[PDB]
Order: C-alpha cells, then sequence, then structure tokens
RNA sequence: ACUCUGGUUUCUCUUCAGAUCGCAUAAAUCUUUCGCACUAAAGAUUUCCGUGGAGAGGAACAACUCUGAGU
C-alpha cells in the first residue's frame, strides 16, 4: 500500500490509476500476498473481498 | 508535552541498551493498523497527520483516529464514483500500475530525497458547479472539512 | 524468549518496569471482572473435578502416623 | 418447472484454499414464475438503483409512467417539460462534446 | 422592563456503562453438535479496534445569547 502510495507522490502513475492500484491490492491479498496459509480463518476475509469486487 | 519538527524524526530514523528497543518493537502491528487506518482518501493529495514516535526510531504510530462526518464522507465517494466511472470511460487503455511496486529488494526510499520536493500531480476531486454546490464547494474536498469551523463542529 | 540474556543494566529494567506497568495498565480496562470470573472458575473447577493427588492427600496424611519398625514387616505377595 | 413444484410438493409432504465460491451454493432457483421474473421497483418513474449508470436506467426502465405523464399532463406541463428536456438535454450534449477521445 | 449562577474549546486521570456502549464489526480459547472443521453451526469466556455518562485535574479565551433564578 505504501509503495503504490509513494508511486503515485513520485508521479509515475496517475491518482486514478492509484486508487486503481490500491483496489486491486485490497480486492487480490490472497495472490498478491501469502496469507491464507499461515492463518486459515483469513481465507474467509479473502472472499469478502472478492465478493464485495463482484458487488462493485 | 509538544510536538517537535519533523527533522527530528526524520534524523532519528536516517540514523538507525538494546531492552528499551525491543520493548518497543511489540507494539507493531497497532503501527499497521494506525497507519492503514488513517490512509489518505483519494479526494486527498497530501494527508498530514500527528505521529507518536520512538525516541530510538523502533517505532511509528499514526496517533489520529480517521473521524469523518458520515453524510460528508458518503457524498465524497459518491462523486469518486462519478469520477471514476467518467474516467473509465474515457481511458479505454486504463494501465494498472504493477502490482508489486518497486524491485523485490529494492531500497526503500527516502522520504526526504524523492518525496518531499515532489508535488502531486493532481487529485480526484469532482468539478462542483458553483450555481448549486454553493454550500459546500468550500470544504468538499478537505482533510477535514468543517474542523477548524465553530459553527458546524463541535471542535478540533 | 529469544533475549532472556544480554546487555542488560539499569536501564534495561528500568524500561522492562516501564513497559510492564504498561501492559498492565491496558489490563485494567476489565482486570476487576476477568480476575473475578476467573477465581469463580477456577474454584468450581477445582471443587468439581478434584486432583487425584487431592483425593489421596486425605489417605497421605493419615498414613504419617505409622511406626518404622511396621515398614520393615510389610510383606510380600508370596502368600 | 411444473416437474420442480410436483417435486417440490413431494418433497414437504414426504485441504483446498478456495477462493471463489462455488456455484452450487447460488440459491434463487425457484420454479415459481411468480418469483423468477420479480417485478423490479419503478419508483414512480423517478427513483433509481443506487451505483448503476443512471442513463443505462433510464434506458431500460418500464416506460409506463413516461406513457401515463403523456396521457396526463397538460399542454402547459408538456411544454414546461420539454423546455426542461431541452436544456438538460443541451448541458449533457456539451458534456459530451467536451468529453471526446 | 432591571440584577446573579450555570460558559465554550482542548489535554489528562479516575469510575460506571446490556446503550445499536458501535445505525460498525474482528481475533483467540473452551465446551457442544453432527461431518471425516477457513471453506460449520451452537454456547461461554477473554483480548483488541473506540465510544458514551459522571467526577477530578491541567490551560485556552469568552464572560451573560440561552437555561433560568432573584424581580
Amino acid at each position: 500500500v505504501v509503495d503504490s502510495h509513494v508511486q503515485y507522490r513520485l508521479g509515475n502513475v496517475d491518482a486514478f490509476q492509484l486508487a486503481d492500484g490500491l483496489q486491486y491490492i485490497f480486492a487480490h491479498v490472497g495472490q498478491l500476498t501469502g496469507m491464507y496459509r499461515y492463518k486459515y480463518k483469513l481465507m474467509r476475509q479473502i472472499r469478502m473481498c472478492k465478493d464485495l469486487k463482484h458487488l462493485i | 508535552k509538544e510536538d517537535m519538527p519533523p527533522e527530528h524524526v526524520r534524523k532519528i530514523i536516517r540514523d538507525h541498551d538494546k531492552r528499551v528497543y525491543l520493548g518497543a518493537l511489540k507494539y507493531m502491528p497497532h503501527a499497521v493498523l494506525k497507519l492503514l487506518e488513517n490512509m489518505p482518501m483519494p479526494w486527498e493529495q497530501i494527508r498530514d497527520v500527528p505521529v507518536l514516535y520512538h525516541i530510538t526510531g523502533a517505532i511509528s504510530f499514526v496517533n489520529e483516529i480517521p473521524w469523518v462526518i458520515e453524510p460528508v464522507y458518503i457524498s465524497q465517494w459518491g462523486s469518486m464514483w462519478i469520477m471514476m466511472r467518467r474516467e473509465k470511460r474515457d481511458r479505454r487503455h486504463f494501465k494498472r500500475m504493477r502490482f508489486p511496486p518497486f524491485d523485490d529488494e529494492e531500497p526503500p526510499l527516502d522520504y526526504a530525497d524523492n518525496i518531499l520536493d515532489v508535488e502531486p500531480l493532481e487529485a480526484i476531486q469532482l468539478e462542483l458547479d458553483p450555481e448549486e454546490d454553493a454550500p459546500v464547494l468550500d470544504w468538499f474536498y478537505d482533510h477535514q472539512p468543517l474542523r477548524d469551523s465553530r459553527k458546524y463542529v463541535n471542535g478540533s | 524468549s529469544l533475549f532472556s540474556s544480554g546487555p542488560y543494566e539499569k536501564d534495561d529494567e528500568e524500561a522492562d518496569a516501564i513497559y510492564a506497568a504498561l501492559d498492565k495498565r491496558m489490563d485494567e480496562r476489565r482486570k476487576e471482572r476477568r480476575e473475578q470470573r476467573e477465581k469463580e472458575e477456577i474454584e468450581k473447577y477445582r471443587m468439581e473435578r478434584p486432583k487425584i493427588q487431592q483425593q489421596f492427600s486425605d489417605l497421605k496424611r493419615k498414613l504419617a502416623e505409622v511406626t518404622e519398625e511396621e515398614w520393615l514387616s510389610i510383606p510380600e505377595v508370596g502368600d | 418447472d411444473k416437474s420442480k413444484e410436483l417435486h417440490a410438493i413431494k418433497e414437504r409432504y414426504l485441504r483446498k484454499f478456495v477462493f471463489e465460491w462455488d456455484a452450487s451454493e447460488d440459491t434463487s432457483i425457484d420454479y415459481n414464475p411468480l418469483y423468477k421474473e420479480r417485478h423490479q421497483v419503478q419508483l414512480l418513474g423517478r427513483g433509481f438503483i443506487a451505483g448503476i449508470d443512471l442513463k443505462q436506467q433510464k434506458r431500460e426502465q418500464s416506460r409506463f409512467y413516461g406513457d401515463l405523464m403523456e396521457k396526463r399532463r397538460t399542454l402547459e406541463e408538456k411544454e414546461q417539460e420539454e423546455a426542461r428536456l431541452r436544456k438538460l438535454r443541451k448541458k449533457e450534449a456539451k458534456q459530451r462534446w467536451d468529453d471526446r477521445h
């Protein structure tokens, strides 16, 4: 998240690109980050995010 | 106590009894949670926050809490919705930024070197027509809209 | 703990005391009710299920009243 | 659907980290026509479901209330609505002209 | 129609709080239940995220609009 924000602050990407990247990060935590293996319950949250994507 | 110049914490974290450091390291998940919950909104370019930092630089919490007025927040996010839809309709070749920003082992960027003097390109603020949005165009896109106005909010 | 031993001095002791005080202050949020419930729960658990050592302590203490001459008199199971 | 219904009558009286849900977990698989095709809300022709594009909702709406207005509105009311629509469409066309590829 | 309290803002401490303490929503543990438990329900405890009420203390600038009382 912080790296996306610093990337926006440098000016490489647009603010729309920043917001879309944040949405992708928060909707693809399992893919971008290996969280589910260490805590199984976390998987539920992941599905929430994907469901929310399907909602939006 | 009183707030100190931001250069002091900058120098401390630049330069770096291990018991104090180790004990400070314990509360790191609070640091993560407070950093993430104070995350800037899409309509903000810079969001200055009060920060409680360890004297040794071992940790730094974002002190404040994201207090937002519910109708103003919902209206701002509705304007964001409109602007996002307009931009996605405009840009056929929208390019998502690299999923893993920066190198896997790229040293972290120094804020005082390449972020401090760079001004933001723009925000996602929706353009407000002065004839209809007259009462709100003055503060619709502030970090905290009416924080300094005594009439509309209780206070600081 | 990975830091069980190391450069421990008066400043380290002060830091540990401060952080322990902070932890105690954090636990003060529900300390009274939590400790009351813990005491009640452990009391009822011990009352309901007694440890086998507790059950045999009565016979253990009643077993103290025995002469050392009788200990040599304990037979085998050959009869 | 009728076999689904009669069946319904009878029935009542007689690891792996899965990121995406399975389609068998779906509900709303109805047999009654009253429940499959549910008559959507037409909020007097002036209310719209949140999120969806307003123009799409206007295009795909039932147009019942438009007929009701064109039948009930007087001539002066028709002129008023026509003028308002003219101005709004002028503003929309100006916005579209500004927003061009 | 003339007098007199109760001021507001902010910081901190203490205590109560079953109030949607929160128009939001997590984690852990134990028991129970049928499967054979991220992809599962029930019951209970606890910890975090942060509130409301009351009181006390600190300091900031306002002192009679209002609430009234004394007329």
